[PDB]
């Protein structure tokens, strides 16, 4: 036992020295203190009125108020005792303080957040465990730390720096290693020329020094020093500060590539506080030897390790119950691990009544000592065979314990869905299942593996025979969509250190390991404790994606994959964010390292925060199967960012909703135009705000709606052709931020596909080519509702040999004209090569659009491709050269293209993966690709 | 790590001492011996000299 | 000091061995054998084909009766064939599918096999119940079982991926002797007609003669530029030939403690998988990784013939104790008898 001094609330605050069993339980200790208090209290009446629940035990760890949340933790394991013993604190001190009910500020704040999210974070009406609330309590510490370390100025300004080196076709654009910058101050303009390799701070110091004396003429107060200004793109809020080559900014490079001028305007430093963070008051929330009965006296037994139970797993079903009548039926349970079927057990066909009773015990050949952390009891009700329902349940809960008792679960009705770990919210007309897991006098814990040197690999270091090495390497050389036959699995598992030093095999190595056994898993952990070559490997992002894929559910494999992702720079994180999201679906738990990775990236960038916010909101609104997990993460996120981000999200969500309502109402059926304009004037009367950073652009603000420029089209859904007006007076032009708002067509496809293409080009630009594609931003907002951007000066190609006459006319000079001719070719070949890989090249012209300026873009993503004669007439050598250099460049990252195309085809859309390869197909591939080009001709 | 390197180099040198302490024989006599062995068993080697089909169990007969 | 003096003593004794060998190198086998009549062209015909295995065949071994033979295969089965009748005397399914070697006992009562499993499973064909029952699991090796040959019904030698070989007594389940010394994975071995000596080939491009009696390396031969894949004794027992991944074979005499002959041709680029001597030894049958199995005149070093009867790598081959026929198993899942 140990002495602890407990501080009572009764007046100075009474404190008494007590003792607690060294091997007791949190609750008992509470009763122990309760009674002594009730006996020694100067006014025991106060303690009599209340109970032990009302008070909490808080201990200051170096000034940090920690709370002992969990009520079943081992008293000895309490970190407080260890800290005291290292501090030699005797007797230890812990305080007892009532549970003060909330204030209003907090409830209003929570209501605001729930309005933002579209789902309540405190909803507990469809839950069988306390997993969600514990996830919420846990996530606080990483967020508080991530927020603690960061710069106010840089975050607020959020420089969009980059670290890649320039491609060829852009280095030439910089003549004499210099670039021309337009500088605005009031309406005073000053053009200067500065070297492309000088950081913006030096540029501003130079701009001060050049014209210091005539600063008044430039209309700057003379009292201001250099500290008072920073550059800011005119018409945006994208500041340009920090220590980065002025050539390393994506806007500079876009201005160069497209060829516009560089316009910048001086600005003042936005203050730090405006991003203030809502304070938070939620306080700061073994080994097989200790958890096994053997070697211990029955008197002092408190827990049983899961590995000591050799009984075959057994589960008792009771029956099914459907309140509504929709034959033979039969349940069919199966244990599964990441789509891998461990064991099965069906039951006899039975009459199909609204309630059918079985009360039968099924037993699984797998042994309770051979359950991996994260198996998944899958429960199905077939029909006769057509599957009708399903449900899943974790067999180990979130705190390393086995499931025991009677469980009643609601049934989803028929992917990343069939691997769902949540209960149906529809508790009124949903099939229900009742099952029993046998109790146990003590908890069935599951210890942590301990790392032990593995001589099977250490001293096995002489090169293997060249034939076996040849077989190993030849096996590793196939694509990840190549299923490993048992033979290969055994070969690889025996050779489990010839591959440890070859990262390009790690998602074939861990596709052989057989988790159904305990020795296999122990040796796998030993293997992964020695990972030098992987750690300092090449940071590929097609490999660390197959590590975060569906087939894997381990706690360390994903750990190392995320430890590789820890190095990526901002732009890349943002490139593959969408897929990281579609990937968190496959997780086994709610509280993981992927989620904390996303969270920790979100809190030091604003563009990441914006895109993460919109993707998570879209999925919550669209995907109820995981909506609780997404919502928990999203709320744990929204409490970290600044107040300004909160306000911006609020206004954005206001506008999206208002338009939602207007739109649907319209879709109900000059009459329509007139009613729309009445409703839009009402929206102005409903205070549709004019300051909302467009969802797919963190820097582009829209303004008061130009009512006359709106309209309703004649297409199927008939979206609204809104035309907002900029909301910053320093806009270099008077163009309208154009949007289109369509409802009724799946807008998850166009988002993913656009990320795909955007990477396709990031690969092409990595290879110093330029196919000049136009990725117009799209973001989906709900079920069959999604905002689309507008490509100024666009027209439909079906609407328009005459094409080259249209073009010629549009172009007043043969020079611009031929610039457009290069654009049309480069971009007509790019798009071709890039739609043909994905297998969606077959489309009617209705979905193709040509921009007057020469670009060619596609739309409406719902023959190899479309290479209509007109395309040929407008064009031929360069077209072919570019086509080849493209296709060849793409085939150098087939692993990654196929990974993406798959990690998406499952989570999104309703053998399908084979096409990508039939068409992926060196010289032979070129000949095929050109047979595809010349046959469409 | 000298006691291991030394125990190994000692095993090595005791092995090389084993191998070097043999009275080798002139290659000419090694050949003469092998040649006269084949010369002796050339008759008793049916792979070298084809035997009658009747004496070959595979060709002549199906019953064994 | 102690290690540099011991290293220079090592590297002096090495050139003393090279000089002790060069001294006997008075004439080559090609000089003395220039006169003997060439063997001519060994026109061989495929007599039998052994179908039934579903995947790669990794090993085979004739019985001493020159009629029965075991065969190990990738499909996890160990089949006993009657070469004369082609019938499967036994079709034993194995515990591990990655079997790599098999060895019919000279007595014919026991058969052994093993592989990646790191265990040498000994099976008894003449079981109490007449079934195919596992007599022993000779475990203790820390690497894949690469090869093994029966000394008797109660003793058996096995090589492994720990860079060592070992003699076992089947009854005790204990490593009688352990043959350490190699610096590479031991791919093959070969018992001398006198069960007191055996040679072994390894991937460090060297072979070593071991004394079964004691367990010491008597001589070490080099010359190959790559791993030694196969090794076997000359019928007399005073010489042995080695096949290597360097696309060349070599002959070594124990008494001369050096190479006598090289067997190679510029056309041959793939490594050698297997070798065997004729009953007299005049013919050397080398298996290759080009679906071929070339017949060399061991004394002339001339390519007497070529056996091209397999569609995949000719992985393994053997010769009957009476020299009556040549078996060749291959990755095509078919063995083929030759005469
Ligand atoms: N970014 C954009 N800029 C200009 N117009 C666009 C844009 N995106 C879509 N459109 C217009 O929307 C129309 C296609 O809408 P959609 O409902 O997808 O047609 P469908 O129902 O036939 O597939 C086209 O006529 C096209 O001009």
């Amino acid at each position: 036992l140990i002495p602890i001094e407990f501080v009572l609330p009764t007046s100075t605050p009474e404190t008494a020295l007590l003792h607690v069993a060294g091997h007791g339980n949190v609750e008992q200790m509470k009763a122990q203190v309760w009674l002594r208090a009730l006996e020694t209290s100067v006014s025991a009446d106060f303690y009599h009125r209340l109970g032990p629940d009302h008070f909490l035990l808080l201990y200051q760890k170096k000034g940090q108020w920690y709370e002992i949340y969990d009520k079943y933790q081992v008293v000895q394991t309490l970190d407080c005792l260890r800290y005291w013993k290292v501090l030699h604190r005797s007797p230890g001190q812990i305080h007892v303080v009532q549970r003060h009910a909330p204030s209003e500020e907090t409830l209003a704040f929570q209501r605001q957040l729930n309005a933002l999210i579209g789902y309540d974070v405190t909803d507990v009406s469809n839950v069988h465990d306390d997993e969600l609330e514990f996830t919420r309590r846990r996530l606080v510490t990483p967020r508080m730390a991530e927020v603690a370390g960061r710069d106010p100025k840089l975050y607020a300004m959020h420089p969009w720096v980059t670290s890649k080196p320039l491609p060829e076709y852009l280095l030439k654009k910089i003549t004499n290693n210099c670039v021309f910058i337009v500088i605005h101050r009031s309406t005073t303009s000053q053009t200067i020329k500065v070297s492309a390799d000088d950081t913006p701070g030096t540029i501003l110091q130079s701009f001060f020094t050049k014209m210091a004396k005539k600063k008044s003429l430039m209309d700057i107060p003379e009292s201001q020093n250099e500290r008072d200004f920073v550059l800011r793109v005119c018409g945006r809020d994208e500041y340009l500060v920090g220590e980065t080559p002025i050539k390393n900014f994506q806007w500079v490079r876009q201005c160069l590539k497209n060829g516009e001028e560089i316009h910048l305007v001086l600005d003042t430093p936005p203050d730090p506080a405006l991003d203030e963070v809502r304070k938070e008051e939620w306080p700061l929330v073994g080994y097989h030897e200790q958890l096994t009965i053997h070697g211990k006296d029955h008197e002092s037994v408190f827990t049983v390790s899961l590995w000591d139970c050799d009984r075959k797993f057994r589960v008792k079903i009771r029956g099914i119950d459907i309140p509504v009548l929709p034959l033979t039926v039969f349940v069919e349970a199966n244990i599964q691990y990441g789509q891998q079927v461990l064991c099965q057990r069906r039951t006899s066909p039975k009459p199909f009544t609204e309630e059918v009773l079985w009360n039968v015990w099924l037993e699984f050949s797998i042994k309770i000592k051979d359950l991996p952390k994260g198996a998944l009891l899958n429960l199905q009700i077939y029909c006769g065979a057509q599957l009708l329902y399903y449900v899943n349940l974790l067999l180990i809960d979130h705190r390393f314990l086995l499931r025991h008792g009677e469980y009643v679960l609601h049934m989803w009705q028929l992917n990343a869905d069939k691997l769902t770990s949540a209960t149906n919210p529809d508790k009124e007309n949903s099939m229900s299942i009742s099952i029993l897991l046998d109790n146990y006098c003590h908890p069935i814990a599951l210890p942590k593996h301990r790392p032990t040197p593995d001589p099977e690999g250490d001293r096995v270091r002489a090169e293997m025979p060249n034939q076996l090495r040849k077989q190993l390497e030849a096996i590793i050389a196939t694509d990840p969509l190549n299923p490993l036959t048992a033979e290969d699995k055994e070969l690889l598992w025996h050779f489990r250190y010839e591959s440890l030093k070859d990262p390009k095999a790690y998602p074939k190595l861990f596709s052989s390991v057989k988790w159904g056994q305990q020795e296999i898993v122990a040796k796998t952990y030993q293997l992964l404790a020695k990972r030098e070559v992987w750690d300092q490997s090449a940071l590929d992002v097609g490999l660390t994606m197959q590590l975060l894929d569906c087939n894997f559910s381990d706690e360390n494999v994903r750990a190392i994959a995320v430890q590789k992702l820890e190095s990526l720079e901002d732009d890349d994180v943002l490139h593959y964010l969408l897929q990281l999201v579609q990937a968190v679906k496959f997780e086994p738990y709610h509280d993981s390292a992927l989620a904390r990775f996303l969270l920790k990236r979100g809190l030091r960038n604003k563009r990441i925060g914006h895109f993460l916010f919109w993707f998570l909101r879209s999925e919550i609104a669209q995907s109820r199967h995981y909506q609780q997990r997404f919502a928990v993460i999203l709320e744990a996120y929204l409490r970290g960012c600044g107040t300004a981000m909160l306000h911006d999200f609020t206004q954005q969500v206001q506008v999206i909703d208002m338009l939602q309502k207007v739109t649907i109402d319209i879709k109900s059926l000059s009459q329509v135009i007139s009613q729309l304009k009445q409703k839009l004037e009402n929206l102005q009367n409903l205070n549709l705000p004019q300051s909302f950073r467009v969802p797919y652009d963190p820097g582009l603000k829209a303004g008061a709606l130009v009512i006359e420029k709106c309209k309703v089209m004649a297409s199927k859904k008939k979206p609204l052709w809104l035309e907002f007006k900029c909301a910053d007076p320093t806009a270099l032009s008077n163009e309208t931020i154009g949007i289109i708002f369509k409802h009724g067509d799946d807008l998850r496809q166009d988002m993913l596909i656009l990320q795909i293409l955007r990477i396709m080009e990031s690969i092409w630009e990595t290879e110093s080519l330029d196919l000049c594609l136009l990725p117009y931003g799209c973001i989906s907002t709900g079920d069959k509702i999604g905002m689309i951007e507008i490509v100024k000066d666009a027209t439909t190609i079906a609407k328009i040999e005459v094409l080259s006459h249209w073009l010629k006319e549009k172009c007043p000079i043969e020079e611009k004209f031929q610039a457009a001719v290069e654009r049309f070719v480069y971009s007509c070949a790019g798009y071709c090569v890039a739609t043909f890989v994905l297998g969606i090249g077959d489309r009617h012209n209705d979905n193709i659009m040509i921009s007057e300026t020469g670009n060619l873009f596609h739309i409406d993503f719902g023959v190899p491709f479309v290479l209509t004669p007109d395309f040929l007439f407008v064009m031929f050598q360069k077209f072919q050269d570019v086509c080849v250099k493209a296709y060849l460049a793409l085939r150098h990252h087939t692993n990654l293209l196929i990974i993406l195309f798959s990690m998406m085809l499952m989570t999104g859309m309703p053998e399908d993966i084979e096409y990508i390869r039939d068409a992926l197909t060196e010289e032979d591939a070129k000949k095929y690709f050109l047979d595809q080009i010349e046959v469409c001709r | 790590n000298n006691t291991a390197s030394i125990a190994q180099a000692r095993k090595l040198v005791e092995q090389l001492k084993m191998e070097a302490n043999i009275d080798r024989i002139k290659v000419s006599k090694a050949a003469a011996d092998l040649m006269a062995y084949c010369e002796a068993h050339a008759k008793e080697d049916p792979l070298l000299t084809p035997v009658p089909a009747s004496e070959n169990p595979f060709r002549e007969k199906k019953f064994f | 000091s102690e290690l540099d003096q011991l290293r220079q003593e090592a590297e002096q004794l090495k050139n003393q061995i090279r000089d002790a060998r060069k001294a006997c190198a008075d004439a080559t086998l090609s000089q003395i054998t220039n006169n003997i009549d060439p063997v001519g062209r060994i026109q061989m015909r495929t007599r039998r084909t052994l179908r039934g295995h579903l995947a790669k065949i990794y090993a085979m071994h004739w019985g001493t009766d020159s009629r029965l033979l075991v065969s190990a295969s990738q499909d996890g089965k160990l089949i006993i064939w009657d070469s004369y009748t082609t019938n499967k005397v036994h079709a034993i399914p194995l515990r591990s599918s990655w079997v790599m070697t098999c060895a019919y006992a000279p007595s014919g009562n026991y058969v052994a096999c093993g592989g990646l499993d790191n265990i040498c499973s000994i099976y008894n064909l003449k079981t109490r119940e007449g079934n195919v029952r596992v007599s022993r699991e000779l475990a203790g090796h820390t690497g894949y079982l690469s090869c093994c040959r029966f000394l008797d019904d109660n003793q058996i030698v096995t090589s492994s991926g720990d860079t060592t070989c070992a003699l076992w007594d089947i009854e005790t389940g204990q490593q009688t002797t352990t043959f350490t010394g190699h610096t590479g994975d031991v791919m093959s071995l070969s018992l001398a007609p006198d069960t007191r000596l055996f040679v072994s080939g390894a991937c460090d491009a060297s072979a070593k003669l071991w004394d079964v009696r004691e367990g010491m390396c008597r001589q070490t031969f080099t010359g190959h530029e790559s791993d030694i894949n196969a090794i076997c004794f000359f019928p007399n027992g005073n010489a042995f030939a080695t096949g290597s991944d360097d696309a060349t074979c070599r002959l070594f005499d124990l008494r001369a403690d050096q190479e006598l002959m090289t067997y190679s041709h510029d056309n041959i680029i793939c490594g050698i998988t297997s070798v065997s001597f004729s009953k007299s030894g005049r013919l050397l049958l080398a298996g290759y990784d080009d679906f071929n199995c070339n017949v060399w005149d061991a004394l002339k070093a001339d390519r007497a013939g070529v056996l091209a009867g397999h569609d995949n790598r000719v992985s393994c081959l053997g010769v009957t104790d009476d020299g009556m026929a040549v078996a060749t198993g291959s990755w095509d899942s078919f063995l083929k008898i030759w005469n």
